[PDB]
């Protein structure tokens, strides 16, 4: 292998992994907001009551 | 490097072969010819002309001009300017 | 968190718009589903009788 | 405010029309939803009885 | 009036047809909405009973 | 009459088919709208009872 | 008959299929419209009772 | 029979699939139309009562 | 100007005008058949009666 | 059987997927048509009363 | 003019005319089968009766 | 500035403005016909009566 | 089994996604068909009466 | 003419005709299976009874 | 597990977005199906009577 | 920076801002007409009455 | 002929035939699972009973 | 790394972050207007009353 | 054969197989979560009861 290898997308392995950190953080941030939204829905809607 | 808000870690490192979280093996290797699971043969080889199953001939050979099956002529020859079928003129050139 | 190398074979200019777009479409679809199959969600918008 | 580098891998000529377009489509969908599931919004347009 | 540089990254051959097209489609959608949710707009076309 | 330079940034091979096409589609939509929301237009086609 | 130069800026390989295609689609739409909004056209196909 | 030169400006790889495709689509539409607007065509498939 | 100038579509002005003769003649032929079809519809359908 | 030269002007990578795709779509359309306009086909799936 | 001129589609005038012979012959054969199909429909369906 | 500058669409400023003359005149022709069509609709339909 | 040479004229990057995609779409269509036209399939999901 | 001429699709005349043999044979096999399917439908369904 | 070489002929930038996209679409379709054809799934969202 | 820099769309900053003047002025013209149209709608329709 | 000839898809005859072995094996495996699914459907559903 | 590195979209890091300032400020402007619109909707509609 | 052969997608055989390991592992992880989801559905819904 070669860490300097430019892959067909133009990104190196290090660049692809650094990019994915934004995707994982974005997913976790979306999940945290969704968890609060589900808690509010449970507290105010008749769901699960 | 990126400093996310959702704590750490954000990604898992990999310094070699991918390790499956669902155990192993993950793929099956091949030493050569594809070994099918549904027995053999998998394909029929062609040594020359395409051996049809619905008899022969399969195509009609064409020599020279196209032999119209709906009589003749099939097209109207055009010489010079276009022969209008809806009278004239057909344009208002600048 | 181990799929970080996907951006070496999937172009971010395509996969990132598709990811964020699809997530947004799914949220819209879930809202429309709960809105059509519940009485409390439309009643919430209708408010005062 | 930390995603500013997304435009290095997503082409602005694509992502900006998609962003502005999607935001506009979502607004239309929310208007149609409240219009179809409420009585006060159509009555507002109908005005005088 | 401060977004004038958008045409440096968004191609006018794409963004101008999309802008003019979207504005036209939105106008059509608003007409169909008021037509479907009001009695006075269809009656206006029906005119004399 | 002052937008004549639009064809320097919008390709005529694209903008002219879209213009003529959109104008035609809008006309069809207006015909279907008046046909669906009026009694005199369908009766006109039905003619003699 | 004065628009003959349109084929210098609109590609015939695109404009001719779109022209012939659109004319055909419009004809189909007019047939479906008269068929849906009249009684004599469906009765014509039903023929003898 | 005088339009034979159309293939010099319309690419056969595009115009021939569109021709055969459109002719087939038109035929399907006519079958669905007569099937939906007549009683004898569906009864023909229903066969013995 | 130059009559030999090949435009972006590949056709010269003279070629674009010669092509348009078929479009104008084709439109006139389609119109003639449509006029007859409208006459038959008037004679046999209750439209305009 | 005399159209064998069509593959010199229609690319097989396009015409063969379109052919097999269209034939499959036509078959699906005929099944849905007979299923919707007959009683014996749905009853066949319903089986034992 | 020059009969050997390769047009943008790659076909010469003579090749485009020879190709069109198949389109005209195909149209005539499709018409002949459609005429028989219309005759059978008249003989067996209540149309025109 | 330079009037001879070929823009990305291939047209010069003078060529784009000459093209737009057809669009402006075409819009005026469409408007004139539409005005007559609206006059006929008023005279014969119950709209505005 | 004798069609193995189709991949010399149909690109696998196109024909394989289309094949696997179509087969999946057909399966979905058959499930929706039996679900809509039978009583036992929806009752199976409904479970206990 | 030249039988070795590579046409725009990349196939020669001989290669296009050889390919069409598979299309004709495939059509004949599809027809044979369709004939049996129609025979089974006649024997078991009320169609033509 | 033996199909690992498919990525040598199917581009991952295409097949991976199509796979993950299709799987997500299938899940949405199954949720909509059970929601529409069962009483307990909508009742679950409606919760307390 | 460099004011002569040709951006990926082909327009310079000065050209993009000059183009945007038409979009801003066009938006103001559309807004002015829409304001009059809303005034007419208020005066003649029952909305806000 | 030449077995080393790279065809337009990039695959040789031997490579296309080897690829088709996966397509045939995949079809046979799909068929076997479908056969079991049909047997289970017959044993548990009222179809064919 | 290199701050002068032109990424696949053609923008440098500094250019992408400068562009994002317009997206962030635009989102804040959209949000402020939406907040006012929600306040008006609450004051005049029966929602939350 | 040659393991260093770059195939049309740009991936070598070893790279395609290494990529597929993620696809197989992803499928197995998706399956495991789906199995738990089906168990929860059985325990809480009336399905199979
Ligand atoms: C404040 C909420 C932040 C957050 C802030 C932190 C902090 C702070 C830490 C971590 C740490 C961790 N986080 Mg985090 N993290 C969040 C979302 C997530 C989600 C997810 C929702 O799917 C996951 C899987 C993770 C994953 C993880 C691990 C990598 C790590 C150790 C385990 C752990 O749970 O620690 C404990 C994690 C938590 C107590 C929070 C988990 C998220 C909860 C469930 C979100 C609900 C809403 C929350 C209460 C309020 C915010 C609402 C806003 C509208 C967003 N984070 C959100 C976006 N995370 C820890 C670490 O090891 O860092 C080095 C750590 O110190
Ligand atoms: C804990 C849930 C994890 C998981 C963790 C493990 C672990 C841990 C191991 C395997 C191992 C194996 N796994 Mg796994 N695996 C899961 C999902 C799957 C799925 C699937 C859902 O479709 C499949 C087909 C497989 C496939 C396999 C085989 C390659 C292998 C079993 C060989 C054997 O005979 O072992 C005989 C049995 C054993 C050695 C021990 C028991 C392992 C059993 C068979 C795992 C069954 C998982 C089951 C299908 C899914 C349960 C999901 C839960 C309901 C959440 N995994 C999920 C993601 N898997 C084993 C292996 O060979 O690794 C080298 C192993 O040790
Ligand atoms: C275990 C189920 C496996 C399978 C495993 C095998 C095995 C094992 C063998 C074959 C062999 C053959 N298979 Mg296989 N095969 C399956 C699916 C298929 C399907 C299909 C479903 O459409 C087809 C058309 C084929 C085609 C064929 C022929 C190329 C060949 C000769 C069969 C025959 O009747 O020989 C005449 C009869 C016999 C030789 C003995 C009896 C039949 C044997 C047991 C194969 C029957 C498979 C049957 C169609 C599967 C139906 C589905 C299952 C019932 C669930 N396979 C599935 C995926 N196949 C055989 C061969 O010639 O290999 C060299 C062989 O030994
Ligand atoms: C077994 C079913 C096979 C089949 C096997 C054969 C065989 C075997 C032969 C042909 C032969 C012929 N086939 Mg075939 N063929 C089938 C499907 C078709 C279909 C179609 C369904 O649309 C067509 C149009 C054709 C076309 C033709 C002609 C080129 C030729 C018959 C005329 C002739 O010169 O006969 C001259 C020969 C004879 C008169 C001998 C008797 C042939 C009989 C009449 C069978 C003809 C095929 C018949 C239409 C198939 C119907 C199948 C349905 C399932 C019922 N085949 C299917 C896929 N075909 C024949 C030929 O010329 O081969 C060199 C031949 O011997
Ligand atoms: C067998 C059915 C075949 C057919 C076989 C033939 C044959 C055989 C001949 C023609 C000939 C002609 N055909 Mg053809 N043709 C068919 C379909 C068509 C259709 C169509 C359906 O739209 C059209 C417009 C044509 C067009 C024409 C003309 C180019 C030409 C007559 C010139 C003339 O003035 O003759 C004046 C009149 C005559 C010479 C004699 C009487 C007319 C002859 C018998 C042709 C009538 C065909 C008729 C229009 C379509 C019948 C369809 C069936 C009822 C299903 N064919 C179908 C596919 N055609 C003729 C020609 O000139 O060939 C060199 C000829 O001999
Ligand atoms: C037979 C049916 C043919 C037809 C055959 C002819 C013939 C034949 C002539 C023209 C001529 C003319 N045609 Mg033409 N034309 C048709 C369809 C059209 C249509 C249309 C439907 O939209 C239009 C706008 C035109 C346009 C015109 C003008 C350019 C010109 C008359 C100007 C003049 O000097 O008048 C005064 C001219 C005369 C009194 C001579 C006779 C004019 C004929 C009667 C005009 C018929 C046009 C009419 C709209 C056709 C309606 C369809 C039928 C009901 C089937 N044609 C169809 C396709 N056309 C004429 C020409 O070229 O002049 C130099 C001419 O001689
Ligand atoms: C309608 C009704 C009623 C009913 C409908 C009934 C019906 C028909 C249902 C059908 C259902 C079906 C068929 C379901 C199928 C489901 C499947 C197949 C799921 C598959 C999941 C796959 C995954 C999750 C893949 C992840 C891949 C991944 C993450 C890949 C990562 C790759 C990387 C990192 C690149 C590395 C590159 C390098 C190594 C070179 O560096
Ligand atoms: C229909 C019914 C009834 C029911 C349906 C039920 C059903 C099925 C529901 C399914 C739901 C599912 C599956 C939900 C899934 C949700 C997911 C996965 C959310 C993911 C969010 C991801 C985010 C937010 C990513 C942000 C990325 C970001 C910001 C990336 C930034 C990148 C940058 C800056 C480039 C840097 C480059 C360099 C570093 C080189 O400079
Ligand atoms: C839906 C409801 C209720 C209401 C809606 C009502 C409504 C709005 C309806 C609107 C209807 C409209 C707008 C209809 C318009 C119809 C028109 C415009 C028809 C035009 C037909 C044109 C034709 C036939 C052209 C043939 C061209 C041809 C054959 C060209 C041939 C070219 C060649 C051979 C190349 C030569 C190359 C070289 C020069 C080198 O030789
Ligand atoms: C919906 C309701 C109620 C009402 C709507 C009613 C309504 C509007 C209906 C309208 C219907 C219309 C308009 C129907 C029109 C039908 C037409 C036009 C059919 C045409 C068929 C043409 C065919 C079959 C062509 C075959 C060509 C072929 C085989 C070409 C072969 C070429 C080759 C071999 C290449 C040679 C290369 C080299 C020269 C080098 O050898
Ligand atoms: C649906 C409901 C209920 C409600 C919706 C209500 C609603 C919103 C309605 C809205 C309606 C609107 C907006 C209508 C707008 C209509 C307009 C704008 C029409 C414009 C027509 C333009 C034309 C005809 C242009 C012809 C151009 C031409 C022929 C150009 C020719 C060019 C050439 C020859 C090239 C020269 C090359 C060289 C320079 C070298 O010589």
């Amino acid at each position: 292998d070669d860490p300097n290898k430019v892959w067909p997308t133009g990104l190196t392995i290090a660049e692809s992994e650094e990019l994915h950190k934004h995707v994982i953080d974005g997913t976790r941030i979306f999940g945290a907001i969704a968890i609060v939204a589900h808690f509010l829905a449970y507290v105010y809607s008749p769901w699960l009551h | 490097e990126y400093k996310g808000h959702s704590g750490h870690p954000l990604i898992l490192k990999q310094e070699g072969e991918y390790k499956g979280y669902s155990g192993e093996p993950l793929i099956l290797k091949q030493e050569g010819e594809y070994k099918g699971y549904s027995g053999t043969p998998l394909i029929l080889e062609q040594k020359g002309e395409y051996q049809s199953f619905s008899g022969t001939p399969l195509i009609l050979k064409q020599e020279g001009e196209y032999r119209g099956f709906s009589g003749a002529p099939l097209i109207l020859k055009q010489d010079g300017e276009y022969k209008s079928f809806s009278g004239y003129p057909l344009l208002l050139n600048i | 968190m181990n799929q970080g190398r996907i951006w070496t074979v999937v172009n971010p200019g395509v996969g990132l718009p598709l990811l964020l777009g699809s997530v947004t479409v799914i949220a819209i679809l879930v809202h429309y589903a709960v809105l059509s199959n519940t009485t409390w969600f439309p009643k919430y918008w209708n408010g005062a009788t």
